[PDB]
């Protein structure tokens, strides 16, 4: 009965900045690995970023390198996804998900395959003029 | 009398770390060279007793248990080891002896969709005593807020599950551990092992040892009879 | 009931497992002395269901001799232990219909044996903590069926606990006639030897306390030197105590069983001190 | 003619586990003291772990405490270095070396000084993505 | 295993060395030992 709550998103001008936040209710952080997956209308869902369980190795996708940052704090048990320099094609709904262990890039595996045990409702981020 | 070890060693599904099975057997032949075929492994770390010497040494009580862990903490099941995976889950006594076997179990302990039958504990109040198992599922108090709700902020679920996938490499690859624990002590005096001896001779001057006393002489058959409780025979001046 | 009765020639057992033939052997061992007094505890019928207080606690010093005679099987059970509480181990021997169970560990509460003025009404314990050594074997008391009056089986036991070993010696004598503690001599056969290692300071006797001269015996042992007669055949035939009569002492020192006419110097009479005076000089 | 052989190494993923083995041909174990020394390009060689002669007191360096374990099997005359949870800075070649006596931490001396009598060719281990 | 060969497992070299680094502390530090074994009896003695 563990839920993951998301906050943030909305109407943001291109070139702006945002900070999505995902908070775990039942489970705690720095034991699972939490990733972000975005979905666009008429497209299939693609991951954004991840933090591993211990300490945290930050992995980023090809289209989101150099702009998007990820961070995690255990005082508030919250993962933070910081949006900088948004382009017009980033209009999407974002979901935070958690999987136990160091799921992100262990061995010949990578977190593109969406098989995370915990999911979330997701928030809409829209760029327009 | 004899005990089978092949059915003891393996199970249909290995139990989790937070609740492990344990079987105690005794009064059987301590044959340990047969287990090479019923279990695949690579190390066979028998620290105390050599494998070829086990056919003669007498053991009073033995323990057999098995559990599944991750490959990152294979060596953590050892005396004098600390950590979250050992102090709160399963730690060995500092004077441990026996045979600890670990095998990489990916063909039988992993699923493409993700096996979720494996459980461990990560939050608990304090360090637990050796050879103690805790199966309570209560929310740990890890914050100033009272943990009276089912779940929420500063209230973490202690039971954490493993996420296993064949696409992973080593380190995160699941492992199976079978531990055969030995102890040496006295008092039952009936669980003794290979002390059997043979080849009586008669009508010759030989040395003899009968359940504790040694002597020298000739042995013959006599027309005596003993009560069923009597064992020795004696006469004037305390001579057998 | 606390009546006292002497015991003539009972309370002997084989001290060891050796075989001796046609000899007199002198041993120094815990025994029940000849012509010693024993108490009679008696369990009342108890028509009403409240209380009887027929089962008290006994001191258990250095070994206990036990005896019984009855037609039925009301006497069943013995619990041992220094405390009989939630902190220290306690030993138990319950005979089933055709079996026994010997289970030693902690018994938290034993309020009273079930008293229903029988099928399955012995629930004396509630909680059982961690323990081992649940020993099951051939039952100790075997039923000698009495018939035609004045013929009941006599059960005789000695319980000892030394150096971590608990020893039970037992014998069933079918012949009792009209006397509860008759004449005659009988040695006691060893049955079992159980290693536990706990000290015993108290014990209590379990009865079929539903509804019921006492027909129940208890006696206390002391380390007394005996002289035993081993026949040509393996069995103890007669025994002589060494500290009962001056004739007994001269039989023990002469080491034979029969004595002839004359004077025999046996031991030494010495006068023990009564006080112990201390006389030091007065210097503060 | 005493030769020390090493087996193991290769490409292993970060967060993985591996077992290096060193075996002596001429000399025998449980009389000598056996240590491991690692070397990487751009830096000088640094020790890893050691086992003394009798029974075996296991000493570990500062950077490898808690992660690396060492064991010695006299039934196969082989010393085993088990390394787990490897970080990206552990890319190196490893050498096993045997020295007479209980050389590791006897008195004011310690086995950082590489002066062992017997050496080996070493095996390369590489962590990469 | 037969030890007609020089090296290998179960076939070792008999002599064994041991080191005297100066930083060792009185546990393996060297000690010269001279033993003088004597014979005393009524005999044609030569040493006085
Ligand atoms: C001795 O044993 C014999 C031989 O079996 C037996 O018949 C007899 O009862 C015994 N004799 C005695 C006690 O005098």
């Amino acid at each position: 009965q563990v839920q993951l709550q998301e906050s943030g998103g909305g109407l943001v001008q291109p070139g702006g900045s945002l900070r999505l936040s995902c908070t775990a209710s039942g489970i705690a952080l720095h034991t699972h690995a939490t990733g972000w997956f975005r979905q666009a209308p008429g497209k299939e869902r693609e991951g954004v970023s991840c933090i591993s369980s211990g300490d945290g190795t930050t992995y980023y996708e090809d289209s989101v390198e150099g702009r998007f940052t990820i961070s995690r704090d255990n005082a508030k048990n919250t993962v933070y996804l910081q949006m900088n320099s948004l382009k017009l094609e980033d209009t999407a709904v974002y979901y935070c998900a958690a999987d136990p262990g160091a799921v992100c890039h262990s061995g010949s595996y990578y977190y593109t395959d969406d098989d995370f045990y915990y999911r979330g409702q997701g928030t809409q981020v829209t760029v327009s003029s | 009398n004899l005990c089978p070890f092949d059915e003891v060693f393996n199970a249909t599904r290995f139990a989790s770390v937070y609740a492990w099975n344990r079987k105690r057997i005794s009064n059987c032949v301590a044959d340990y060279s047969v287990l090479y075929n019923f279990a695949p492994f690579f190390a066979f770390k028998c620290y105390g007793v050599s494998p070829t010497k086990l056919n003669d040494l007498c053991f009073t009580n033995v323990y057999a248990d098995s559990f599944v862990i991750r490959g990152n903490e294979v060596s953590q099941i050892a005396p004098g080891q600390t950590g979250n995976i050992a102090d709160y889950n399963y730690k060995l006594p500092d004077d441990f002896t026996g045979c600890v076997i670990a095998w990489n179990s990916n063909k039988l302990d992993s699923k493409v969709g993700g096996n979720y039958n494996y459980r461990y504990r990560l939050f608990r109040k304090s360090n637990l005593k050796p050879f103690e198992r805790d199966i309570s599922t209560e929310i740990y108090q890890a914050g100033n807020k009272p943990c009276n709700g089912v779940a929420g902020v500063n209230c973490y679920f202690p039971l954490q599950s493993y996420g296993f996938r064949p696409t992973y490499g080593v380190g995160h690859q699941p492992y199976r551990v079978v531990v055969l624990s030995f102890e040496l002590l006295h008092a039952p005096a009936t669980v003794c092992g290979p002390k059997k001896s043979t080849n009586l001779v008669k009508n010759k001057c030989v040395n003899f040892n009968f359940n504790g006393l040694t002597g020298t002489g000739v042995l013959t058959e006599s027309n005596k009879k003993f009560l069923p409780f009597q064992q020795f025979g004696r006469d004037i001046a305390d001579t057998t | 009931t606390q009546s006292y009765t002497n015991s003539f020639t009972r309370g002997v057992y084989y001290p060891d497992k050796v075989f001796r033939s046609s000899v007199l052997h002198s041993t120094q061992d815990l025994f029940l002395p000849f012509f010693s007094n024993v108490t009679w505890f008696h369990a009342i019928s108890g028509t009403n269901g409240t209380k009887r207080f027929d089962n008290p606690v006994l001191p258990f010093n250095d070994g206990v001799y036990f005896a019984s005679t009855e037609k039925s099987n009301i006497i069943r059970g013995w619990i041992f232990g220094t405390t009989l509480d939630s902190k220290t181990q306690s030993l138990l021997i319950v005979n089933n219909a055709t079996n026994v169970v010997i289970k030693v560990c902690e018994f938290q509460f034993c309020n009273d044996p079930f008293l229903d003025v029988m099928e399955s009404e012995f629930r004396v314990y509630s909680s059982a903590n961690n323990c081992t050594f649940e020993y099951v074997s051939q039952p100790f008391l075997m039923d000698l069926e009495g018939k035609q009056g004045n013929f009941k089986n006599l059960r005789e036991f000695v319980f000892k606990n030394i150096d971590g070993y608990f020893k039970i010696y037992s014998k069933h004598t079918p012949i009792n006639l009209g006397r509860d503690l008759p004449q005659g001599f009988s040695a006691l056969e060893p049955l079992v030897d159980l290693p536990i290692g706990i000290n015993i300071t108290r014990f209590q006797t379990l009865l079929a306390l539903h509804r019921s001269a006492a027909a129940y015996y208890v006696g206390y042992l002391q380390p007394r030197t005996f002289l035993l007669k081993y026949n040509e055949n393996g069995t103890i035939t007669d025994a002589v105590d060494c500290a009962l009569d001056p004739l007994s002492e001269t039989k023990c020192t002469l080491k034979s069983f029969t004595v002839e006419k004359g004077i025999y110097q046996t031991s030494n009479f010495r006068v023990q001190p009564t006080e112990s005076i201390v006389r030091f000089p007065n210097i503060t």
